[PDB]
C-alpha cells in the first residue's frame, strides 16, 4: 500500500 | 563546448532543490529523539534517517522528469535508491579531519562508533567511511554533487521498476549534463566523471549491506519499535 | 473485618508493580521527541503515550492471574483497556491548582491546550479534565489507585475477549480486595467504592471518544507517520 | 499479528 510514501509524493 | 539551456535549466532546478531540502546548520536535529552514547543510538539515528527520507522525497519530487513517472515507479525508485541518496548527501557533513559526520556540538557529531550503538558493526561500517573519504576527496562542485544524486535516483536497475526504458532515458540526460559540465566548467577533472560513476557501484554494495543488517534489526520487534513508520515503510518489503 | 493473606499479597504485588513502572520524577521524558507549543505536540505526546503503554504492559504482566491468560486475551485486554489505564495513572501528575499534568518545568507541564496541538478538540478534552478532577478529589490511597487500574484492566467487556468467564472472576477477586480494603483501612470512605466503579464507566466514554478522534488522525498518513509503531499497533484494528 | 505487543508480553 505505502500509505505514507504516497501522501508524501503528494 | 558550451552548455545549452535545457541543461542549464536542469542544473538550476537540481541546485535549488538541494537547497530547499538540505540545511547546513542541521537545526531540526534537536527535534529528533536525543542521542545517547543496547542500541542506544537507534532512537536518534532512526529519526535522522526518517527525516532525511522526507528530504530525499522532497528533492526527488523536483528532479526534472520524475513527477512524470507513475506513483508506483516513483515509489520503486525512492525505496531502492533512498539509502544511497542519504549516504551521498551525508558526505556534505562528513569531516576528513575526524572521519565523522559533524552536525553539531559533540552531540550531533556522529562518528563510526555511534552508528554501532544503532545495530551496525564495523566490518560493514568500514566501507561507508572508505566511501565518504574517496567521495569527499573528489571535491565535487555543488552542481556535480546534486547531479550525482539525481543520476543515482534514476538508476533503472531497481527491483520493482516498471518503465525501465523511460527512467533509463532520464538518467542519460542527467549523465550528459554531468559530463558536459565537468568538461566545460570543471578544470582538471578529466578522469572525474568515471570516478563518480564508480561511486554509484559502491553505493549498490553499501546498499546491499544495509538491507541485510536492517533486515535482522527490523525482524526483532524490540528494535523495530524504535524505528519510525516512514523508515519501516521505505525499507520494508510490502511493495 | 480483616484482610487475609492472599488479599494482602495481592496488594503488595500491585503496589510494587506500579512502583517498578511509574517514576514520580518523569526523568525519561527528555528522551521523547521534544514538545513544541499544525499538530506540533503530536510528536512529543505520541512518545509520551507509547512510553506509557510499555509501562502499562509492564504493570499488567505483574497483575496476579494475568500471565495465566492466553497471549490473545492478554493482548485483547491491553489494547482495549490501554488508553484508560493511561488516564488513570496520569491522574498522579494531574494538578488541581492549574488543571494540568505537571511533569516538569513549563516544558513537561501538559495543559488542556497542548493536547489540542496533538489532534484533539475541547468538546472531548473537557470530559478528561472533568474526570481528572473528580478522580483526584477522591484522594485515593496508592492501594486503591493501583487496584482500580487492575480492576479496569480486567474488564471482561472488551471487544476481542475470549475467556470472558475467567477474566471475570479475576476482576471480582480484585473488586473484593478493593472493598475490604476501603472498608477496613479507609476511614470515611463508605460511598467511595461505588464512586470508583462509576469512574470506570466514564473511562468507557472517554475511551470511545479517543477511538474516534484517533481513528481520523491515524487515517491521515501525514499524521500517522508521527505516531510510533507501538501506538499504531495498540490502537490499530488489525487484531 | 501484533509483532511488538507479543514480544513485550515476553
Ligand atoms: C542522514 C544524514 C547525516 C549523516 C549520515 C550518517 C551518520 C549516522 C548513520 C548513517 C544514517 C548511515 C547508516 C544507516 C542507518 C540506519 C538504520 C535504520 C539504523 O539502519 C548506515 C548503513 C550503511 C552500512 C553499509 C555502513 O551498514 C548512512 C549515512 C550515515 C547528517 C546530515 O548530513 C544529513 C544527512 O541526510
Ligand atoms: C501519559 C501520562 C501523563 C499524562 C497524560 C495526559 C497528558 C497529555 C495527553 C493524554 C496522553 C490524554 C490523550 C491521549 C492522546 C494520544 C493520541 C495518540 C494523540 O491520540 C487523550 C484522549 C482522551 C480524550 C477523550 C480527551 O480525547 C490521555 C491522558 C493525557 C504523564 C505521567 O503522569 C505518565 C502518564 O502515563
Amino acid at each position: 500500500r505505502h500509505k505514507i510514501l504516497h501522501r508524501l509524493l503528494q | 563546448h558550451m552548455l545549452s539551456d535545457e541543461q542549464m535549466q536542469i542544473i538550476n532546478s537540481l541546485v535549488e532543490a538541494h537547497h530547499k531540502t538540505y540545511d547546513d546548520s542541521y537545526s531540526d536535529f534537536v527535534r529528533f529523539r536525543p542521542p545517547v552514547r543496547r542500541l542506544s543510538m537507534l532512537p536518534h539515528l532512526a529519526d535522522l534517517v526518517s527525516y532525511s527520507i522526507q528530504k530525499v522525497i522532497g528533492f526527488a519530487k523536483m528532479i526534472p522528469g520524475f513527477r512524470d513517472l507513475t506513483a508506483e515507479d516513483q515509489i520503486a525508485l525512492l525505496k531502492s535508491s533512498a539509502i544511497e541518496i542519504i549516504m551521498l548527501r551525508s558526505n556534505q557533513s562528513f569531516s576528513l579531519e575526524d572521519m565523522s559526520w559533524s552536525c553539531g556540538g559533540p552531540d550531533f557529531k556522529y562518528c563510526i562508533n555511534d552508528v554501532t550503538k544503532a545495530g551496525h558493526t564495523l566490518e560493514l561500517l568500514e566501507p561507508l567511511v572508505k566511501f565518504q573519504v574517496g567521495l569527499k576527496k573528489l571535491k565535487l562542485h555543488e552542481e556535480e554533487h546534486v547531479l550525482l544524486m539525481a543520476i543515482c535516483l534514476l538508476s533503472p536497475d531497481r527491483p520493482g521498476v516498471q518503465d525501465h526504458v523511460r527512467i533509463e532515458a532520464l538518467q542519460d540526460r542527467l549523465c550528459d549534463v554531468l559530463q558536459a559540465y565537468i568538461r566545460i566548467q570543471h578544470p582538471g577533472g578529466r578522469l572525474l566523471y568515471a570516478k563518480m560513476i564508480q561511486k554509484l557501484a559502491d553505493l549498490r554494495s553499501l546498499n546491499e549491506e544495509h538491507s541485510k543488517q536492517y533486515r535482522s534489526l527490523s525482524f526483532q520487534p524490540e528494535h523495530s519499535m524504535q524505528l519510525t513508520p516512514l523508515v519501516l515503510e521505505v525499507f520494508g518489503s510490502e511493495v
